[PDB]
């Protein structure tokens, strides 16, 4: 499907490509096989996003990176990524609204969660290497305000930044508090103890 | 604004990267101090670090008042992604 | 990987005077059973058992056509 | 300083700046008209081949090692013997 | 110093030597194509190669929103006051620290460095 | 590797013509000498006549004949003796334009 | 030495199931492209590069010999798993490996080699980049340059390796008990035990 919408957007293939006109357009690959060049990168990527937000054409789990500096696209469907869901912030304000905090809730009876959360583009899923085009902000009601100006152009945001840790990592009570060989040796010792 | 100007024997990132170093090694220490200095005649760090049992004047300082500097390999932290430590800083931020 | 791998490693298996040609066509997977009756999970902790499901694939006989069904 | 010079190596790339091959067989009509003057000088007071070799030392790094443009000349003299040709400039 | 091909094979037309006119002309190995050239200098190397980025530096990154931006610095051309910055961004640099900038207005793309 | 001056070597064996003797005269000092390398008595002539038109420009001739003969004496071959007697004359034009006696 | 120290570097292929390696311009030969002016088509995307074009030209000296795919395609087969003692044969396999088992990625069909150069000149031209000090050297340590081999894809890889097994024994049985004439049966030919 993604092949078929990259023919649909307006994208010369290489057989049909004088070797003249790659030097100002943008290589795509697929799946890390070459596949074609554009000449409008960056509306071409705010397509892709909106298709993969809205889950039409593009599953959530596909991922899309640009290289502004060095033109070129990027897209993987491959298997064996690991990625972790971001909130998203549009302008400086986060899609996530008191609605949808009120509509999960009230998750009984209700049958809305996750996936509806998903479909309405308010979280998204970033894989390793597409969170190096990406500018985070760790809490929203701390970095989207005004302050002597840091970042204005933030493009997502974290969650919890406690869910860093792991299974046996999240039992250990104040863990900032403490020396990392200490969370190591619980880390450890967590699975040895007897319940 | 390339106002800096490099010391024999040394690189311009040499450089700057002694003189970031050392004020913040400053920094460090002179907090140490003033930990240390501020103590009391009951605390049981101070009992503990002075008759040499365990302890030390650094443990103090790291508990009241500065962890201090993270290093891998002797260098500061290192650009682990694309120009920058983590993808919560701006690109090309050399900053403590 | 049951739902897709297995068939598509079915599928690209290229096909094996008179003439003899095979061409394995789909699979199927029932649920765990015991031959001696699913087997419940508990059951094969208990006796040393192996939790497991037969495949099936369809198997095409030809001569220069006859169908096998459930291989 | 002069002891530290005296003791570290340094070859041509560690104070040549650029470096080219020409095509001039004329020797008043050089294709580089700075070299004009003192070229002129040179061949008015006398076979050879019509190639050249041209290169450009860096100036800081001329000076840096307190070197000098005889020094490198009769260094190149050494190194090859008369079987080159060499003209220089100066300071 | 770049690279000419033949109109005949479209090869690297390699320099050869015209001992009777004292002239350079530059012929193929493939066919007998010969022509002169207007530069007249074979090969030429510079060591010190201290290449001012402003010629390799894309207007297309003043999108990236991971880059830095400063109203301090208004463009030379249009006025504009944002501006986005960055440094060198090159390896094989022996020393450098150098700021660079890149304005933000869409088709101006001007990039100097102060 | 020691290969090059092999190869260096060769290839100016393939750069043969004899090499031209030298012929005795003059007013230079030890001109009959024929103990300088690639030595002549018309490039003395000129290297003494290049000194003279200097120390003349700046005011004779024995200076100008003492110039070329330290010069020679002190240089390795007679196309470096006139190359320094070249930088003598420019250091002389350059104590002229400082107006230098 | 002299020749070594004026070519400098050079660029060559390491392909596989072949002896040893091979310079870029011979394969590119290979895959049909003659004139020096389209494999710099391939590699150089903008020709207002003469650095990069200097970089390349050492490269390009290594075609003053090799001209046609018939005897680049000979030069690249020379070298195989088991020389042959003829040429077509090894013509033959030198197309057979540049046509199977160099970038199976990018396609496998009669006419993958408009792409498999293209793809070639991208590896060449990113390796211009990194001699050139203009894009940062990958490390494996990144996390983005890594994949996780779950269940899925681990069990996949196990099961093919059973099912080609399966494959050939079922062959075997079916040869032996086809030379007879007599007949054939499926059941018989097929041992389950294998696979589980
Ligand atoms: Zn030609
Ligand atoms: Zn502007």
């Amino acid at each position: 499907p993604i092949l078929e919408f990259l023919e649909e957007w307006s994208m010369e293939n290489l057989e049909e490509i004088s070797p003249a006109a790659i030097a100002d357009a943008t290589k795509i690959f697929v799946n890390g096989c070459w596949v074609g060049i554009h000449k409008d990168p960056e509306q071409l990527m705010n397509t892709l996003r909106k298709l993969r937000r809205q889950m039409d054409i593009i599953v959530s789990e596909v991922s899309m990176i640009r290289d502004i500096r060095e033109r070129e696209i990027r897209i993987y469907t491959d298997a064996g990524r690991i990625c972790r869901p971001l909130l998203i912030v549009e302008k400086q304000k986060l899609l996530l609204k008191k609605r949808h905090i009120d509509q999960l809730k009230e998750r009984e009876y209700n049958n809305y969660s996750w996936q509806d959360l998903v479909a309405s583009g308010v979280v998204e899923y970033i894989d390793t290497l597409e969170e190096e085009t990406v500018m985070l902000a760790m809490t929203p009601d701390d970095l989207q305000e005004k302050e002597v100006a840091y970042c204005s152009t933030y493009t997502h945001c974290e969650i919890h930044p406690s869910m860093i840790l792991g299974v046996c990592a999240s039992i250990i009570p104040f863990p900032d508090h403490n020396q990392s060989p200490r969370n190591t040796y619980q880390s450890a010792m967590g699975k040895q103890a007897m319940g | 604004n390339n106002e800096l100007e490099p010391t024999p024997g040394n690189t311009l990132r040499q450089t700057f990267e002694n003189q970031v170093n050392r004020i913040l090694n400053d920094a460090r220490d002179k907090t140490g101090s003033s930990a240390q200095k501020s103590l009391s005649e009951y605390n049981n760090f101070k009992s503990m670090v002075v008759s040499g049992a365990k302890g030390s004047k650094i443990n103090i300082s790291q508990v009241i008042a500065v962890v201090g500097q993270q290093n891998v390999e002797g260098k500061r932290i290192p650009f682990g992604f694309k120009h920058r430590t983590l993808p919560h800083f701006i690109k090309d931020d050399y900053g403590p | 990987f049951i739902q897709m791998s297995v068939q598509r490693i079915v599928e690209d298996a290229p096909p094996i005077p008179p003439r003899y040609l095979l061409k394995f066509e789909q699979i199927y997977l029932s649920k765990p059973t015991h031959w001696e009756s699913p087997m419940m999970p508990n059951e094969a902790r208990l006796r040393n058992l192996t939790y497991s499901a037969p495949l099936y694939v369809d198997i095409t006989k030809t001569v220069i056509q006859t169908q096998h069904q459930k291989t | 300083k002069d002891i530290l010079c005296r003791l570290e190596h340094t070859t041509l790339r560690k104070v040549t700046a650029n470096t080219a091959i020409y095509y001039d067989p004329n020797p008043q009509s050089t294709v580089v008209a700075e070299d004009q003057e003192w070229v002129n000088v040179y061949y008015e007071m006398p076979r050879i081949s019509p190639w050249l070799l041209r290169v450009e030392l860096d100036r800081k790094h001329m000076t840096d090692r307190k070197l000098t443009m005889e020094q490198i000349a009769e260094k190149i003299n050494a190194g090859f013997g008369d079987d080159l040709n060499c003209i220089f400039n100066d300071d | 110093v770049g690279i000419r091909f033949c109109q005949e094979c479209n090869n690297m037309l390699y320099p050869k030597e015209d001992k009777e006119n004292r002239i350079l002309l530059y012929a193929c190995r493939n066919c007998d194509y010969q022509q002169e050239a207007d530069n007249s200098c074979i090969y030429v190397n510079k060591i010190t190669h201290e290449v001012d980025e402003l010629t390799q530096i894309i207007a297309d990154v003043s999108q990236d929103p991971t880059l830095p931006r400063t109203e301090d610095h208004p463009c030379q051309k249009c006025g504009h006051k944002e501006a986005v910055f960055f440094q060198s961004h090159s390896a094989r640099a022996e020393d450098a620290m150098r700021l660079y900038y890149v304005c933000t207005a869409p088709h101006c793309g001007h990039r100097w460095t102060e | 590797k020691r290969e090059w001056n092999l190869f260096y070597q060769k290839q100016m064996q393939l750069r043969d013509p004899k090499i031209e003797e030298f012929v005795p005269p003059c007013p230079l000092k030890e001109a009959s000498s024929r103990r300088i390398p690639r030595l002549t008595v018309k490039a003395r002539e000129h290297c003494l006549r290049l000194l003279e038109e200097a120390l003349s420009s700046n005011r004779l001739r024995a200076k100008a004949v003492e110039l070329e003969h330290e010069t020679f004496r002190n240089a390795k071959v007679a196309n470096l003796y006139k190359a320094s007697v070249l930088k003598k004359v420019a250091d002389i034009h350059r104590a002229s334009k400082d107006g230098q006696p | 030495g002299a020749k070594k120290s004026a070519i400098g570097q050079r660029i060559v292929a390491t392909l596989p199931y072949i002896k040893q390696e091979v310079p870029i311009i011979i394969v590119f030969r290979a895959l049909g492209f003659v004139s020096d002016r389209d494999i710099l088509e391939h590699i150089i995307y903008d020709f207002e590069d003469p650095e990069m074009m200097e970089m390349v030209k050492p490269s390009l000296d290594e075609a003053f010999v090799i001209q046609e795919q018939n005897v680049a395609l000979n030069f690249i087969g020379s070298r195989g798993a088991k020389p042959g003692v003829t040429k077509e044969k090894r013509i033959k396999y030198a197309k057979e490996v540049l046509q199977k088992e160099m970038l199976p990625h990018v396609g496998v069909s009669d006419f993958c080699e408009t792409k498999k150069a293209y793809f070639l000149g991208y590896m060449v031209h990113r390796l211009l980049l990194a001699a050139l000090g203009r894009r940062e050297l990958d490390d494996r340590d990144h996390y983005g340059n890594k994949r996780l081999d779950l269940a899925g894809p681990l069990l996949a890889f196990l099961f093919r390796g059973m099912f080609k097994n399966l494959l050939k024994e079922v062959r075997i049985y079916a040869q032996k008990f086809i030379d007879r004439g007599k007949d054939f049966n499926l059941e018989l030919a097929i041992k389950t035990r294998i696979i589980s």
